[PDB]
């Protein structure tokens, strides 16, 4: 055996080590997975994209740019309401 | 001097989520968004940019690798869409 | 900077520097992409591979297999004493 | 004169949950077993099939969309690997 | 021939987008539904990013939440009775 | 709140073998078509290219062992299954 | 008369997966590679057709649903490359 | 030693295969929970982080890479809910 | 009443395309967009929708099966994006 | 030799929007429909992902302009037309 | 409601070739064409790649291939004749 | 009384390749544009519709599927430009 | 070696870097890419723009536009001109 | 303006200058293309892949072998029979 | 010594395009094809490579950068199955 | 200058065209029709390559990357076909 491998930075290493271990993969399966779907497929299974927001987060943006947000007076009080009390300062 | 405030429905729903985390974290959310709305930039393990899409502006930011913030600077208003990881977003 | 890596067989590396080299980039390259495309999708854009054996079914099956189980005279006995009388 | 009945030590445990549910899906998990007992054909509802990924030897039916008995009939034995989720199974 | 029935409970909203995005593409739900199913089947698996729940990790947060976890007095002692001397 | 019903007509080998498969994934089949609808409203689109079964690496080399001539004989069916199952007859 | 019986080395480690079924299956799958064999029309539930892919000449039919039998008839000959689900397949 | 101990029966059950490992292995479990347990911050190669979606107010570390411990700390005490490999977990 | 007209610096540019048709045709787009403006439903064949894209509520009608109009009516002012035929604008 | 026809049902809006897309690709209806046909064969699958408009970057331009409040006003769609139309009234 | 048909002729192994593929992935031909057709629309374009057919330029091909092109004493003569003595 | 018949020069040299043509569809160019000449709608098959694209101004119709003819009614004037294929004119 | 190179403009410079940069490739690795698709297809495997102006398609219109045009007295009497008596 | 460009060996310089040429493009345009393209996508719109034979490869492959092909006894005899003598040799 | 020369119908078809190249190409081709039949390996502009398919071996090698010859040896015959461009072949 | 010059009528029509060009591009024209004529093996930066499809039998040089000759060696005879753009010659 051989090694596959790429040189990351960090934030690149903890948010894809975030995805693959809430699916159930170490690090090594998920690039495993990869690299024997690129050979079963002759080519990469997904066309590369940058990230798209889902209809849940263009949901919030068409909310906020038709002017139907909720308005807040600070940071902390808008911790204080969305914590229900949790954190009422800083 | 500071932008108003202002979170989408889905927003606060989203931090019904963040109130579970622990006050560190919670106060970390609330240091990013504070510098955001104080107009300052942000360090750059925040990996703050555009999105490039037809997403009128809006931006994102990572408070931790995988705690994204989507939010937009409009008129004088600081305007948050989502807050939750990769895959509540995207 | 640090590494996303595995280890790989030699066929399949073969196999899969090959089909890089075809469609233009390195297995480095290729893996990149790959761990980006995960992450702006906030998951794997494409089929997985039938997951590792479930311990817990793999361990009843294994049990049943090797005669282990447990007697029932009945389905309603069974289901008196699996559901400590609600049934 | 039926099939003698078998169940695993994992299936007894899985039945905790089960009794936590209602009485009447309780008593159609009752009912869908003793018609396999009878060597009867389950309904179309029930996509009873053999498996053939990890748990091949066996078969699997679905007494609600959500909730899987994983099963095999063994010369005259009906015997019970487990019943839950596809999740908790798979 | 032996056709059957696939269907899902989905709420009103959903429904309406689904079936406006499967307009404008040029095909209809029940048409987009069976393309799915056949796709998962000519792939083997989802051909798009899933999502995993985990019933015994859930129980294990949901425990310690509930602040019925178990005491240990220092990691050694913990670890001698979980290794049971190893 | 308020909850409709989406389906499809399909024969029951697709049926069975599209159960199987979400059943193997871990996901009911309701929960899969919702996953599908999510996606495509998600995506504005079918999240992935439509097309018939592909063989993968292994059941490609499998076809050209066969087609290069290198198989391995069996007198009849039933001598294959025996030495194929190790007695299982 | 007969075609002569070819399989595939990797029909032989399949069938370390296929062995595992009850004898019934098993025999079910003997049952339709003798019909293959002789020139037999094979029944409307073996879904029996020519793959469109990049197949060269080779065949698939159901056994079960979930169990696809890989073969394609050359000369006088049954070859029998796979034997498995369609996760284990394509 | 700061931060109380304490771990949920399941994380007990874990440690019934955590025991069939090396004895090093076994060690530097202990070793990552005691810095935990001092409130120190993990090595690189851990990849410590908090968790999204479900598993939110909890933490994941990779003792080894297929490795992974989840835990918190809640108000004075280290919380661990469970360890093992990626795919036991979640 | 009426809201008021609005349109961005491309739906100039491409009313510079839109000029060199027949008199006839230019009126034509008018007459839609005098509707608009009225808050008037427009006719079958000018398929009025919204866009299910990334589209920020904006909506698509047919002047012509290949002259499209991208507009939104947000408060109470008719905003024009874009006009021209369906490669101009996807 | 032996020729066939494929053939779908659909609106006039469809059939002219399409047949000037074809037109202005110099391709027939015929053609195109036939060159969709061979490449869906020859993939084994339709090539392309299926999928809603979208705007292109300068129809999202001028979305973004208009939504930061940045358009130009018009007394009314006559003097509209007659200020962008250079007089053509 | 206003509907019209769109159709091509095609040979008859095309037309068994095309109805398989469409029938391995779970639609009709005709649901297939449709979704060409608004793909094609929804795009502006046709997104997969193409053949590109110039009548000029074969109609100059042939001209020479028949032994009827024009002869030139020299590039000098030829350049002198065709831009009219620049 | 019509419209007033006018043709460009590159219509007449494009109609010696319609000349080279059967009798039968030189015919049925004159039909159309008779048709044309008399403000008459052309059948569904002409797929008659304005131009859009470089040629906007301008409309097109059908002869024969790949026959296309492009013209305008200016004023009182059909205005011939082209006739030829699709590749030859656009 | 050789190269494969284009003239942009500076916006569209940027936001191309910009969406390379998101997939996780260099702008020379995504035009190679590109390349290598084109030949492994043998074609442009999306959608082109609409074409350059046929010039001989816009002197038609223009010599039009102008007023150039040839008048015609009948359709017969243009197709007996322009057939040179076929028809 | 800029420059975007990529190094490219012989082979696949020329092979794609002959695509591009009978596309109808300078390599300059095609490259813009692509760019423009990628920009309006927020992604590459193609699936990166390896050749693959179209439905007349893929026949001819499959007559091969199955056997069914031409035999010549030399280089020289085949191309006198396959250019129809235009070269009887080497 | 030489293999057995076999080519596919498609192959007979494809060189009624080859014989209206200058002689010069076509003794290239020959030359190629003859390399191959000697079991000769070929040159580094030649491109020579197995093709990473369902292809049972063929492979591609570049006679030019746009014509490209398809082939594979079996047993001990030369089969060639197609000659062309790119656009021809995949 | 070996080989006997001749041109097509349509490239006396381009060379209209070419005319126009600064008096420099137009020698470098006439430059490579001359290397042409004494059989010289043009610069890597003409690309010089035969042309595939319908126009096989003929070639394609890059004078400029935006200015391509179509042309053949017949017989004795340097032929040349079109000269311009490759959206005017393709």
């Amino acid at each position: 055996t051989e090694m596959l491998s790429t040189r990351i930075d960090h934030d690149t290493k903890i948010a894809f080590t975030n995805v693959c271990d809430e699916m159930g993969l170490s690090t090594s399966q998920a690039i495993k997975l990869f690299a024997k779907a690129v050979i079963n497929h002759g080519g990469i299974p997904f066309e590369l994209r940058v990230p798209q927001p889902n209809e849940v987060t263009a949901s919030a943006i068409q909310e906020l740019v038709e002017g139907k947000g909720h308005k807040a007076e600070s940071v902390e009080a808008m911790l204080n309401e969305l914590t229900e009390g949790k954190v009422k300062h800083v | 001097s500071m932008y108003k405030l202002e979170y989408s429905t889905q927003f606060k729903k989203d931090f019904k989520k963040i109130t579970k985390m622990p006050i560190s974290d919670i106060i970390e959310v609330g240091n990013v968004i504070s510098k955001l709305q104080r107009g300052e930039k942000l360090e750059p393990k925040n990996v703050d940019h555009p999105l490039t899409g037809n997403w009128v502006g809006f931006r994102d930011c990572h408070i931790k690798p995988d705690l994204v913030l989507i939010y937009r600077v409009f008129n004088d208003q600081l305007q948050l869409a989502r807050i939750g990881s990769q895959s509540d977003l995207f």
